[PDB]
């Protein structure tokens, strides 16, 4: 499997980007998988 | 092995996440590449340091980026979702509460080939990457720095 990496940007941030998305606050725990599943 | 932000593909061809390059190191999320081998051009590339908890992984040298979230301001996701342009995505950012600390998170829903892709504070700087989070039917997406 050819696992190959090809440059798409500098890094900026842009003045007229899009803005979008809420602002949760989450309660969560991290497993040893790295994985996160919520908590109550 | 220049600065900028970049395509993880696979062999038709596949996009299967993102990463960035900085100070001669590659950074992306473990569940990308699986710290498999990468090529660049006639170069090749070997993983140096990886962390399944973390989900990060960092190629020719260690972990670079340590800019972290200052809590209060937006953040721009520099998403660069699979057969689309570079893109600035600007957001406020929740926060996932954790025995641990608080870590900022992000409510953007990209397909998974943009998984590494780099979330920026407004000076420029890499403050984590995008792809590992949890679902509340919506994604949020951890925002996950690594340590320098
Ligand atoms: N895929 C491989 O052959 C190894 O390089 C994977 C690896 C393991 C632990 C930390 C980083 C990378």
């Amino acid at each position: 499997v050819d696992m190959y990496i090809e440059r798409a940007g500098d890094i900026t941030w842009e003045k007229d980007a899009e803005v979008t998305g809420n602002s949760p606050r989450l309660d969560v725990a991290l497993d040893e998988s790295g994985d996160f599943s919520l908590v109550e | 092995t220049t600065d900028g932000v970049y395509r993880v593909m696979t062999r038709g061809s596949t996009q299967v996440g993102v990463g960035v390059m900085q100070e001669g190191v590659f950074h992306t999320m473990w569940h990308v590449t699986k710290g498999a081998a990468l090529r660049s051009g006639e170069g090749r590339l070997d993983p140096y340091w990886g962390d399944v908890k973390q989900d990060l992984v960092s190629y020719c040298g260690p972990w670079k980026l340590d800019a972290a979230w200052d809590g209060l301001s937006e953040v721009q996701l520099l998403a660069v979702p699979p057969g689309e342009r570079a893109k600035n995505i600007q957001t406020l950012p929740g926060i996932f509460k954790t025995k641990d600390g608080d870590i900022g998170a992000v409510a953007l829903d990209y397909p998974a080939g943009t998984s590494g892709s780099p979330i920026l504070d407004k000076s420029g700087r890499v403050i984590g990457l995008y792809g590992n989070g949890v679902v509340i039917g919506s994604y949020v997406s951890a925002i996950t720095q690594g340590k320098r």
